[PDB]
């Protein structure tokens, strides 16, 4: 499963989180099971505008 | 009684299956008077600014 | 106190009973003795533990 | 400011709400409404600070004007004042028991009865016992040998056109 | 001077109803047969809560002062009943040497024999209380009788030092645990000292 989030909410990225991302966006089980990879992508993500 | 007991055949007595338990059929809440209301008014409504 | 021995038995049970009841008062280490109370209080991630 | 001034120039009163907590007991919080009460009826029950499951009940009890909870010898919660109505409720927890299943061995027959332990046949060819509600037992006068017990000097069997007597 | 508190500073220790019970609590009560300080406006300390009680036939004894400073350094609590209106504050009050009444606020309120049990457990004031008529002078009457819970401060300040504001005495509680009787009534009738003496062990 990929996407973007901005860094400050990669750690809602995880089994039992909570707040915007996980609430709304993305929910993982309390049993996950499998990793999670999160990389800044600031050159690729970001515009002057 | 024959999943309780483990077994296609049951022999002859009385045996203990499940507990009947009745359900709630609705919830109630209640809490005390409400009382003592923050003095918006005063901060919203004011006179002068 | 002719009949202790009967007696005794009775009481015996009793404080069995007691005891077992008054278990359900203790935290065993838990945050609180109440099983609602963890449940609506805390993150079913620690609720679970 | 002049009346006659663009939305840009006109005056415009602000409030601005902080809401700050502390390591200090708080003292602001929000309304918590509540709702009506209904007695005779299981439910799930949340009071002041407590909360349960039981039946409601109008109590016998004289609390003084400052308790709240009851509480029986075995530290198990007996009654409570009603927040809004200065009212004793008694909370009897909800009626449950044992089902039990009497049955003559599956190699003679299929039928069976049902006990329900130590409740009334209303909460449920029905046998009203000490032991509680029995249902498909021909409750029969004649006495006989105890086969299968049920309790309370009760016993079923099965017996001739044939049919569980208790 | 010093006077024995014979069976006195038994308070109900929640607002829960038992009849008929002998309960164990452990918490701060006045130990049997201590010593309590006799007076006839001193400062005095707040250790861990304070028992306190007046034999009145005049109503010299008026109010409370609790804080840490009162000197207008810190909240205080300031508790006075004038004649008719009971009156709790909590502000930053500047008080005299000598606070003495003719012969910052973030809490106001306003509404022979007296205890009253002050103390602060969690940013809780505790305050329970107890009036009975008397016929003695001398020092505290004998016996038994129980206090019932009258206020519950969520101030929140925490507090070192009191004075009294104008004969009456002072205990000091500590970490005990009691054997309550609780008779069909709901009502305190007996307490025994789980350490006062081998019997009572
Ligand atoms: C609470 O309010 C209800 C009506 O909203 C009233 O009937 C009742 O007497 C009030 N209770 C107290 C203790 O004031
Ligand atoms: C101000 O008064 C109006 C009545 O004209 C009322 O509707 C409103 O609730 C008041 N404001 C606040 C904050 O209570
Ligand atoms: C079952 O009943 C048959 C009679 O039809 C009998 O021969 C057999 O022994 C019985 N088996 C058991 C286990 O009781
Ligand atoms: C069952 O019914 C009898 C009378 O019909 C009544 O006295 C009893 O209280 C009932 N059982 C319960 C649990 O209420
Ligand atoms: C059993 O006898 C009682 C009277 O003692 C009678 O009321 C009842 O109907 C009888 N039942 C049967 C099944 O014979
Ligand atoms: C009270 O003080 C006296 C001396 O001031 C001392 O002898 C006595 O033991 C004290 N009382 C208790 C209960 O310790
Ligand atoms: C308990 O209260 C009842 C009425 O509320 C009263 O009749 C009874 O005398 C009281 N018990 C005692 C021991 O005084």
């Amino acid at each position: 499963d990929s996407f973007v989030i901005r860094g400050d909410e990669v750690r809602q990225i995880a089994p039992g989180q909570t707040g915007k991302i996980a609430d709304y966006n993305y929910k993982l089980p309390d049993d996950f099971t499998g990793c999670v990879i999160a990389w800044n992508s600031n050159n690729l993500d970001s515009k002057v505008g | 009684t024959k999943c309780t007991l483990k077994s296609f055949t049951v022999e002859k007595g009385i045996y203990q299956t499940s507990n009947f338990r009745v359900q709630p059929t609705e919830s109630i809440v209640r809490f005390p008077n409400i009382t003592n209301l923050c003095p918006f008014g005063e901060v919203f409504n004011a006179t002068r600014f | 106190s002719a009949l202790g021995k009967l007696q005794d038995v009775v009481n015996q049970n009793a404080q069995a009973l007691n005891t077992l009841v008054k278990q359900l008062s203790s935290n065993f280490g838990a945050i609180s003795s109440v099983l609602n109370d963890i449940l609506s209080r805390l993150d079913p991630p620690e609720a679970e533990v | 400011f002049q009346p006659t001034n663009g939305v840009g120039y006109q005056p415009y009163r602000v409030v601005v709400l902080s809401f700050e907590l502390l390591h200090a007991p708080a003292t602001v919080c929000g309304p918590k409404k509540s709702t009506n009460l209904v007695k005779n009826k299981c439910v799930n029950f949340n009071f002041n600070g407590l909360t349960g499951t039981g039946v409601l009940t109008e109590s016998n009890k004289k609390f003084l004007p400052f308790q709240q909870f009851g509480r029986d010898i075995a530290d198990t919660t007996d009654a409570v004042r009603d927040p809004q109505t200065l009212e004793i409720l008694d909370i009897t927890p909800c009626s449950f028991g044992g089902v039990s299943v009497i049955t003559p061995g599956t190699n003679t027959s299929n039928q069976v009865a049902v006990l329900y332990q130590d409740v009334n046949c209303t909460e449920v060819n029905v046998f009203q016992t000490r032991a509680g509600c029995l249902i498909g037992a021909e409750h029969v006068n004649n006495s006989y040998e105890c086969d299968i017990p049920i309790g309370a000097g009760i016993c079923a069997s099965y017996q001739t056109s044939q049919s569980i007597i208790a | 001077a010093y006077t024995n508190s014979f069976t006195r500073g038994v308070y109900y220790p929640d607002k829960v109803f038992r009849s008929s019970v002998l309960h164990s609590t452990q918490d701060l009560f006045l130990p049997f047969f201590s010593n309590v300080t006799w007076f006839h406006n001193p400062v005095l300390p707040f250790n861990d809560g304070v028992y306190f009680a007046s034999t009145e036939k005049s109503n010299i004894i008026r109010g409370w002062i609790f804080g840490t400073t009162l000197d207008s350094k810190t909240q205080s609590l300031l508790i006075v009943n004038n004649a008719t209106n009971v009156v709790i504050k909590v502000c930053e009050f500047q008080f005299c040497n000598d606070p003495f009444l003719g012969v910052n606020c973030t809490f106001e309120y306003v509404s022979n024999l007296r205890e009253f049990v002050f103390k602060n457990i969690d940013g809780y004031f505790k305050i329970y209380s107890k009036h009975t008529p008397i016929n003695l002078v001398r020092d505290l009457p004998q016996g038994f009788s129980a206090l019932e819970p009258l206020v519950d401060l969520p101030i929140g300040i925490n507090i070192t030092r009191f004075q009294t504001l104008l004969a009456y005495y002072v205990g000091y509680l500590q970490p005990r645990t009691f054997l309550l009787k609780y008779n069909e009534n709901g009502t305190i009738t007996d307490a025994v000292d789980c350490a006062l003496d081998p019997l009572s062990e």
